[PDB]
RNA sequence: CUUGAGUCUCGUAGAGGGGGGUAGAAUUCCAGGUGUAGCGGUGAAAUGCGUAGAGAUCUGGAGGAAUACCGGUGGCGAAGGCGGCCCCCUGGACGAAGACUGACGCUCAGGUGCGAAAGCGUGGGGAGCAAACAGGAUUAGAUACCCUGGUAGUCCACGCCGUAAACGAUGUCGACUUGGAGGUUGUGCCCUUGAGGCGUGGCUUCCGGAGCUAACGCGUUAAGUCGACCGCCUGGGGAGUAC
């Protein structure tokens, strides 16, 4: 949410095909919602979390 | 200095570099008047996807505090380096120690 | 912007004292300083126009400081210029 | 989307797609695009939400 | 033949036609079926039962490869991208994982145009 | 002199700008495997691609372009406009305590600079899409819409062109004038036990009062009430044309 080496708190906001869970669906403010949406891609990148449940 | 934490993660059939390699890059920093704020060898580990093959990495933390220079001739390095796959940078934003 | 070391630093060697950041001409060395250290980077770059913006403001704005102090002393206004080499 | 619930039932849980992937983003670029048509007609879409 | 007993079932349920192939899971193609090839064409082709006869017509050939169990491979709209799994199973075939392997690019290549009326 | 304007300190958010890297999804193309009579397309069709083995399916590789989700009633910018992630160079805006300069301000003909897309020059690049062009279909005809292809171009560097329903069709700066609901970002204070509650700045949506308006409507982000400067209009056609 802050962080992207958390794997363990983004889990929470990736629906189980990848893809961030909007920010209308979790009440997540959106000061927060941006923050935590770089934290998913960069990790991501790190191949610490998937693009997509397919590949 | 400027901050950075950096993460790089080496080939698999490579780990038994992963020593040698945070030896040198430390040294490197502290040379130049570096200054380490952590440091964790994360090892082997599953990977999301198989970035350049396989699916398996052997993952490293730094967060370092040295003047860009050093840090940027090491930005090279990681490159002209077939053992090093994918590799990280971030910025400071403020020296961060333990946990992860 | 501009460096605090820098900064700090300039304020002295200007202000009319110590920690009276705001004189004119004080302000206009500050300006100055990222007025030449910009072409530095504007040497390069060059298509950076939204960057530009910026160094031409402080431009203008140094032109309206200098233009203000030769009018309420002449004698600074001189002085100062040499200290900065400006005026051509 | 993946389903393969272990322990045999005929049972597609199909409904997963329908919340994802599939029509609506496949749909939506199947044909041509869009360009400036969705900052409008897209962006039209609160002009009824917000009731 | 071979006699693999489980293999996989791509569905391309394309908006047109809709063609069922399987293949054991190494991607080698053991048999085919296609609704436009089974009969009907142009506006008949492109409904939800022309796929049905299709994948049980797919079955007719590569049951012969004493196929039981399979996975199931779907990809692309239109109709026939769900009946034909049905029809595939009530087949008698042991099916367990079906996934959408529907491509969905990340925004790359521009959509043609087309469709103007 | 300090309230206008500016300076300093410390933070805050941001698809603001310039440069360089890099990741994943997909398309297309090349090669090989499996496999066999279709595929592709439409309202139907047909052109087209298929037994010289397509399509589907799997593996390996090449390459260009664009960055799903987040994402919005959203944010940043002077305007045009700006979305993956990372680094370097850089501009603006806002708040907060305060500290400092002391009217240094507002506007601006001419001037200078920035300017979507298309277009032009040089040299590159070229996957997808597509003016031109060629087929197929439709029709009374179809120099179109639809289908099968496809060059410029779209991409890049540097230079030129300066236009658009460049629009809020509403010039900039400032001061005043009942309200309601909401978004976004900063901040003081209070058992915040927990979110929260009392507020207080910046930017921004929708509704609406007075008043304004020919009406539609605008309505503290005014098109209300006022001040400073600027640009512009004076019937339609001819004509933003000729010279
Ligand atoms: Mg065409
Ligand atoms: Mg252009
Ligand atoms: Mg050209
Ligand atoms: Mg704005
Ligand atoms: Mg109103």
């Amino acid at each position: 949410e802050i962080d992207y080496k958390d794997i363990a708190t983004l889990k929470n906001y990736i629906t189980e095909s990848g893809k961030i869970v909007p920010s209308r669906i979790t009440g997540t403010r959106a000061k927060y919602q941006r923050q935590l949406a770089r934290a998913i891609k960069r990790a991501r990148y790190l191949s610490l979390l998937p693009y997509t449940d397919r590949h | 200095m400027r901050h950075y934490e950096i993460v790089f993660m080496v080939h698999p059939d490579q780990s038994e570099q992963v020593p040698g390699m945070i030896e040198r890059y430390t040294a490197a920093i502290t040379g130049a008047e570096g200054k380490i704020h952590r440091l964790e060898d994360w090892g082997r580990r599953q990977l999301a996807y198989p970035i350049n093959k396989l699916h398996k990495a052997h993952y490293v933390l730094m967060n370092v505090e040295a003047p860009q220079e050093v840090i940027d001739e090491l930005e090279t390095t990681f490159r002209f380096n077939d053992a090093v796959i994918r590799s990280m940078v971030m910025r400071t934003k403020h020296a961060v120690t333990e946990a992860s | 912007s501009l460096s605090t070391e820098a900064t700090a630093k300039i304020v002295s060697e200007f202000g009319r004292d110590a920690n009276d950041t705001g004189s004119t001409e004080v302000q206009v060395a500050l300006l100055t300083a990222q007025i030449n250290h910009l072409q530095g980077h504007f040497a390069e770059h060059k298509k950076d126009h939204h960057s530009r913006r910026g160094l031409l403001r402080m431009v203008s704005q140094r032109r309206k400081l200098l233009d203000y102090l030769k009018r309420k002393d002449v004698a600074r206004y001189t002085q100062l210029i040499e200290r900065l080499g400006l005026r051509r | 989307i993946k389903v393969r619930e272990n322990e045999p039932f005929d049972v597609a849980l199909r409904r997963f797609k329908r919340s994802c992937e599939k029509a609506g983003v496949l749909a939506e670029v199947r044909r041509r695009e869009f360009y400036e048509k969705p900052t409008t007609e897209r962006k039209r879409a609160k002009a009824s939400a917000v009731k | 033949r071979k006699q693999v007993s489980d293999g996989v079932a791509h569905i391309h349920a394309s908006f047109n036609n809709t063609i069922v192939t399987i293949t054991d899971r190494q991607g080698n193609a053991l048999g085919w079926a296609t609704a436009g090839g089974s009969g009907f064409r142009g506006s008949r082709k492109s409904t939800p039962f022309a796929a049905q006869v299709a994948a049980e017509r797919c079955a007719d050939a590569v049951k012969e490869y004493g196929i039981k169990n399979l996975e199931v491979m779907v990809k692309g709209p239109g109709p026939g991208r769900e009946s034909t799994i049905r029809a595939l199973n009530a087949a008698g075939f042991r099916i367990t994982n079906i996934t959408d392997v529907t491509p969905i690019p990340h925004n790359g290549c521009r959509p043609p145009k087309k469709r103007r009326v």
